[PDB]
């Protein structure tokens, strides 16, 4: 809430890059959770496999999901409606691996 | 007056670079 929609942060933050992006809370099976900060219009695969692939897991036992919203490869918190400090649940895809 | 202690950390996965 700045004026209408839009949060009034950008004017004080901003010391990486491009002022700031967006981060996202992963909740991982192993109750790790991650903060990952993704532009608004991330691939959330990246953020998927990010997770995943540090971690050692495949990424077809694992399925990233905002508020239980299967995020897709090309999907982002943009186009699932999340912004900043959204949070992202870790589910099975498969059998483990 | 204030001490800083020492914390446990578990998991620490690193973000990648940004889209856009």
């Amino acid at each position: 809430m700045s004026d209408q929609e839009a949060k009034p942060s950008t004017e004080d933050l901003g010391d990486k890059k491009e002022g700031e992006y967006i981060k996202l809370k992963v909740i991982g099976q192993d109750s790790s959770e991650i903060h990952f900060k993704v532009k608004m219009t991330t691939h959330l695969k990246k953020l998927k496999e990010s997770y995943c692939q540090r971690q050692g897991v495949p990424m077809n036992s694992l399925r990233f999901l905002f508020e239980g919203q299967r995020i897709a490869d090309n999907h982002t918190p943009k186009e699932l409606g999340m912004e900043e400090e959204d949070v992202i649940e870790v589910y099975q895809e498969q059998t483990g691996g | 007056k204030t001490s800083v202690a020492t914390q446990c950390d578990p998991e620490e996965i690193i973000v990648l670079s940004d889209s856009d």
